[PDB]
RNA sequence: ACUAUGGUUUUUAUU
RNA sequence: CGGUCCGGCCGGGAACUCAAAGGAGACUGCCAGUGAUAAACUGGAGGAAGGUGGGGAUGACGUCAAGUCAUCAUGGCCCUUACGACCAGGGCUACACACGUGCUACAAUGGCGCAUACAAAGAGAAGCGACCUCGCGAGAGCAAGCGGACCUCAUAAAGUGCGUCGUAGUCCGGAUUGGAGUCUGCAACUCGACUCCAUGAAGUCGGAAUCGCUAGUAAUCGUGGAUCAGAAUGCCACGGUG
């Protein structure tokens, strides 16, 4: 990862919680073609769309100790090779090979 | 026989000379059994003049018989410019479509040597 | 006497006439699909009685007694040496390998599948004649230009 | 109306927890429903374990919860109250509904 | 006398009482023959029932449920001859002669890690 | 002492 | 065992299962024989099970001119007005030829039509979304049920029963070919998934050879999940047949 991604990070997520995360219940019931004559809502589409390196696509879930969107575990924010650690260091609750 | 089948096998199936005729499926060849009202189970009814072929008009608004490609015929000729995709691809053996040629072509390309 | 014998693996049936059977309905049968390959039971044979002659109480019995393998020929050790030699075919085996053996035409004959392939196979092996005959009497004689030991 | 839920993530600490409300259970009404057993949850993982590739070794886990109902079953200020003073401990989830 | 045997088999479950009395067997509340006719196991309850002769001086109930028919015949089966070691004890000793007191080396094992179903051999081909 | 049965180990390089 | 024109349904009860946990039984222990009355091999009683009971955890010394600067560390080499770093558009399915591993199949160990039995494991906070309806249809509208052993995703298929195919590149098979949609995303020319009605060519069991199993084993049928805006036939779990 680049150097700038921790700087991009912080940047992305207020962009998010300006934009995005308050308008995505909105952006599901503007689909309205009933208004009699022309369009209501065409012409402000393009506010997702609007600011620049922010989107939901881009804004990907990454992993929480490494600096990478891919190989993970959702439900740990995880990679194998801190799994291994954690499995074996659990704080994480119920984490075990059985023997209880 | 061959009131509307084609083809000399006249004692089969209602699918038999009935599909893939003249603009003519199965969706198509059910819409023209329902026109008549007729039975379709292991053989189609022996049928007289005056009972089905008055009945094509039930099943007419679809591209068929001698209609079947006579006005794309010549509306599939508007575009033939070198410098447009779809012109090219009409007046060249293209897909306008794109595919993929390096890798899994071997049917558009025919056989090899 | 608890541990005895143990009896049974297979029964004979009243109807079929022959202990075969049990051996003769794992031919061509795949994925565990018995009663695709059980189709034979009782129709081909009823077919055969309306293509060759008439009755077939002894058909199944004689064909496989004109086709009757009792030789096979090996490459066997004596140590280090691995000699050609002639061993009588296994009695458990005897009367039940050539009914699995009629093959090298079955995709030629265009006799229209299953039951209606073994109505003109067996007419064939009713006479020892047709497919893989000629095969069967060549192992006979591989086994006469050579007789080892006995 | 109020619903409740008891989960734990090992199976002496669902008793541990379990025994404040079962005895609570008996300072009100007349029967008890005892714990209620519920089927419990197995959440699994298969993961890879070589530094690279090796397709022959591959590792597993689990993570298994023990779920119990109880049930209140009385309307009483002081019975919903011990779940007040539960939730605290290693490895236990009290929810509480409607 | 009542003489109760369990069996149990692949995730179903049956019991099965005897009685001496009138030769008949039920099974669910339903006859032997009125629910099964074509299903590949639906014979193999037989197997221990004539080493004593079939229906003509023992009552057989049966209740199962759970799994499918091939195990349900199996737990049956062995239901059948826990219980018949129960009504008499030298049967045990026929039981044996036929395998029917014994469960079967045929069970359910915990799934081998990642590979698919983990029992087939990948490509090894040499290419 | 008997599967009837496969030629022979490149010029030769120099972390 | 009560209520029972007689249902796990309501009361009750956990016999029998299930969810599970804490814990057993088997020691070569007992016998015959071979063999060297040792070991071990082959048989057998008792037991649910024994002489690897079925299945699975493994890297002793040593070895390979083995992989990895990419888990992580960091010398040196090279760029350092740049091969560093920011900024916007582009490339990663750009095409030529030979495949390694897969897959629908080549027809009847199969299709076409029609009815129909027997499931586990998971997912569900603008969720999963029923019943119903519009649209040829993808999909969408209207809104219950349940925040989920209960509702909803959710009509298991192979199999089974009755008709049919007359063995032929076919009623087979379906690359194509045309006109228009449905869904998602700045983005669908190039380079996405899905659909309706027409429309159409190969494929005939694979050359030398290469690979899988000693039994729930080679083979085969159906359902979920993760990553995730849209997109897997690969990955991970689960159940059916033999």
């Amino acid at each position: 990862a680049k150097q700038s991604m921790k700087a991009r990070e912080v940047k992305r997520v207020a962009l998010a919680d300006k934009y995005f995360a308050k308008r995505a219940e909105l952006k599901a019931i503007i689909s309205d073609v009933n208004a009699s004559d022309e369009d209501r809502w065409n012409a402000v589409l393009k506010l997702q769309t609007l600011p620049r390196d922010s989107s939901p696509s881009r804004q990907r879930n990454r992993c929480r100790q490494t600096g990478r969107p891919h190989g993970f575990l959702r439900k740990f924010g995880l990679s194998r090779i801190k799994v291994r650690e954690a499995a074996m260091r659990g704080e994480i609750p119920g984490l075990k090979k059985a023997s209880w | 026989a061959r009131i509307a089948g084609i083809n000399i096998p006249d004692h089969k199936h209602a699918v038999i000379a009935l599909t893939s005729i003249y603009g003519v499926g199965k969706t198509r060849s059910k819409a023209i059994l329902a026109a008549a009202g007729i039975a379709e189970d292991v053989k189609i009814s022996e049928l007289s003049e005056g009972q089905i072929d008055t009945l094509r008009d039930e099943v007419a608004k679809f591209v068929v018989e001698g209609d079947l490609r006579r006005e794309i015929s010549m509306s599939i000729k508007r575009l033939m410019d070198l410098g447009c995709y779809r012109g090219l691809r009409h007046r060249r053996g293209l897909p306008v479509r794109g595919q993929r040629t390096k890798t899994n072509a071997r049917t558009r390309k025919g056989p090899r040597k | 006497r608890r541990r005895v014998i143990g009896q049974r693996k297979i029964l004979p049936d009243p109807k079929f006439g022959s202990e075969l059977l049990a051996k003769f309905v794992n031919i061509l049968m795949v994925d565990g699909k018995k009663s695709t390959a059980e189709s034979i039971v009782y129709s081909a044979l009823e077919t055969l009685a309306q293509r060759s002659g008439k009755s077939e109480l002894e058909a199944f019995e004689v064909a496989l007694e004109n086709v009757r393998p009792t030789v096979e020929v090996k490459s066997r050790r004596v140590g280090g040496s691995t000699y050609q030699v002639p061993v009588e075919v296994r009695p458990v085996r005897r009367n039940a390998l050539a009914m699995r053996w009629i093959v090298e035409a079955a995709r030629k004959r265009g006799d229209k599948s299953m039951a209606l392939r073994l109505a003109n196979e067996l007419s064939d092996a009713a006479e020892n004649k047709g497919t893989a005959v000629k095969k069967r009497e060549d192992v006979h004689r591989m086994a006469e230009a050579n007789k080892a030991f006995a | 109306r109020i619903r409740i839920r008891l989960k734990a993530f090992d199976h002496r600490l669902i008793d541990q927890a379990t025994a404040e409300i079962v005895e609570t259970a008996k300072r009100t009404g007349a029967q008890v429903r005892g714990p209620i057993p519920l089927p419990t949850r197995k959440e699994r993982f298969t993961v890879l374990i070589s530094p690279h590739v090796n397709k022959d070794a591959r590792d597993q886990y689990e993570i298994r919860t023990h779920l119990r109902l109880v049930d209140i079953v009385e309307p009483t200020e002081k019975t919903v109250d011990a779940l007040m003073r539960l939730d605290l401990a290693a490895g236990v989830d009290v929810q509480i509904s409607l | 006398n009542q003489y109760y045997g369990t069996g149990r088999r692949k995730s179903s479950a049956a019991r099965v009482f005897i009685k001496p009395g009138n030769g008949k067997i039920v099974i669910n509340q339903r006859s032997l023959e009125q629910y099964f006719g074509r299903e590949t196991a639906r014979m193999v309850v037989r197997q221990p029932l004539e080493l004593v002769d079939m229906v003509e001086k023992l009552d057989l109930y049966i209740t199962v449920k759970g799994g499918g028919i091939s195990g349900q015949a199996g737990a049956i089966r062995h239901g059948i001859t826990r219980a018949l070691m129960e009504y008499d004890e030298s049967l045990r000793s026929e039981l044996r002669k036929a395998g029917f007191v014994t469960r079967d080396a045929r069970q359910v094992e915990r799934k081998k890690v990642g590979l698919r179903k983990a029992r087939r051999r990948p490509q090894f081909s040499k290419r």
